[PDB]
């Protein structure tokens, strides 16, 4: 059972044979213009009015070109019946509005963490052992034609943020899951030296994107730019991304949302100018498994 | 159940998937998977704990 | 357009004509062994192991011979999408166990009131304006072959209970909706004369079935008897019953459960004997409409 493959000859003066000797395939040797070869990695658009449940919204990227979907029967690990709340949980929830000033270094949120106290979605999340959902994130920021500024919105799978102490991986659960308030990036790294009552919080540096990588490369993640001269809003459609078909929503945050001011806010000649940014997130294709008594995580 | 044939009773056998506080009373255990066992009727009861896990395998 | 109908002649010495003169049909005149003619009114049985959601139970009546069912599109009043929690809410919840003694006059509960604090069913009930569900009620009471006693379990649609004051219909919402604890019948009617701080509670007299009707006739309602010498339990399958296809679950209780001791409990020669009664209720074919912020009814 010999495999006769062809070689690619370079310097000329053409087939090579390979035979597998082991039953386990892990023992085998390795076999080896503007158009984007990886069209799915260049933030493909949905190519209006988005209605989910009883919520309606009137610049849309699909992360990795993959729309949210339910678990295939071929890839279902759990065996118990899945709860699908449907319109009850799959609807747009509006988080607390943040304020963009000339001095803002950026904001961040975690999903599903930011929606843990959002109507029936939070109830289903805390009542079940396993949960899964994609998202539609709508960032809203409007300003006059005389305002200038640009925001970069990034959806990062496994958005791990650096700590603030010499102790590695020391950020406690409460500070890593702030909820809908989220957190803010910082312009510099400040080390927490309070060995008695350590803050045990993140210290996400903006130009390091909070994880030791240059912010300029954050555009490799699914992203959208809100340039105030052009558009008001940004829509990101995030499919469920994980190494598992379904996981624990309380333990693990599948996505992170980062908003960084790429161009600082400015207006006329008023040094005092602030415009709100409003996030509206709708979970999509929710499904839960493992119903039992409700989880009540520790707070503060 | 290894009591006398004249004994009667009903029990509840509950399995709760992890993540929440372990059930401390019947009020909590009843919210998870559970079977009701009539010992006067059946001497044996069988409950299947179905495979429900985030990972495809659990460590031993 | 004359209608020629036939008469039924009695005393003989045969058709009569009728014509409708008005456009509105309300103006029309009226046109006119052991086998039970109303088989559905004689508590038909389900003719084991009942599994709903993740709950299993191992003498079953279907009220009015009508199994629980979802709203037909032909009879849907609301137009918004209906939330159907499915296995998340449709599962067996076990209420607080009561104690049957020689002196007990009976117990009562209201549905959906008794399940208002039961997992995700209560959350869905309080998050939605409209709710609908049938039920499976499993009453459990086991005792030795040397115990004697009989319980009558009745499912009453629109189980309205009499008050305790000269003021008509004066029972306040809190006392009319006790939750899973329910209430107890009394052997006599006691008038509440505290005009300063009236109890505003029910006074359900057992032999009056709490509503001014003789208890012996309560068997016209869907019912099942637990006779200790014969059976341990009773199963009642209640369809949704109302003048509307869907209503408010917080305002209105569709069913009432009444357990009356038909034969007093007794045992050997111990005057001190008590056996528990445990109720397990599973809502069925749940559907909810009108999602908004959660309702928080006043308590105590």
């Amino acid at each position: 059972g010999a495999q006769v493959s062809s070689q690619k000859v370079g310097a000329h003066e053409i087939n090579y044979t390979t035979i597998n000797y082991y039953r386990d395939s892990a023992s085998n040797a390795a076999s080896k213009d503007f158009a984007q070869d990886p069209s799915k990695f260049t933030e493909p658009v949905k190519d209006m009015q988005l209605t989910l449940g009883n919520s309606t919204i009137t610049n849309s990227v699909v992360a990795y070109g993959r729309w949210p979907e339910y678990i295939k029967d071929s890839e279902a690990n759990p065996v118990d019946q899945p709860t699908e709340p449907a319109v009850a949980a799959c609807r747009f929830y509006t988080l607390d509005t943040v304020t963009w000033r000339k001095e803002s270094r950026g904001w961040w949120w975690k999903l599903p963490d930011a929606l843990k106290d959002m109507g029936l979605f939070g109830q289903n999340m805390f009542y079940h052992y396993l949960g899964r959902a994609g998202y539609t994130v709508h960032v809203q920021c409007n300003a006059s034609k005389f305002h200038q500024g640009a925001l970069g919105v990034f959806a990062v799978p496994e958005m791990c943020l650096a700590g603030d102490s010499t102790t590695h991986m020391f950020t406690k659960y409460e500070n890593a899951n702030p909820g809908e308030k989220g957190g803010e990036f910082k312009g510099s790294f400040t080390l927490d030296t309070n060995a008695t009552n350590p803050a045990r919080n993140f210290c996400p540096v903006d130009y390091l994107f909070g994880s030791g990588v240059l912010a300029g490369n954050a555009f490799v993640y699914p992203h959208q730019i809100i340039n105030l001269r052009t558009n008001n809003c940004a829509t990101l459609v995030l499919p469920y991304v994980n190494s598992l078909s379904i996981d624990s929503m309380t333990k693990h945050n599948n996505w992170g949302i980062a908003i960084l001011p790429l161009a600082p806010l400015d207006f006329a000649t008023e040094s005092s100018t602030e415009i709100p940014i409003t996030l509206t997130i709708a979970p999509m294709c929710c499904e839960f498994n493992g119903l039992r008594n409700i989880t009540v995580p520790r707070t503060q | 159940f290894c009591g006398s044939m004249m004994a009667t009773g009903k029990l509840l056998v509950s399995y709760a998937p992890p993540g929440a506080e372990a059930p401390k009373s019947r009020k909590e255990a009843m919210l998870g998977t559970h079977v009701i066992w009539d010992i006067g009727l059946q001497s044996s009861c069988t409950m299947v704990v179905p495979w429900i896990s985030n990972t495809t395998y659990r460590l031993t």
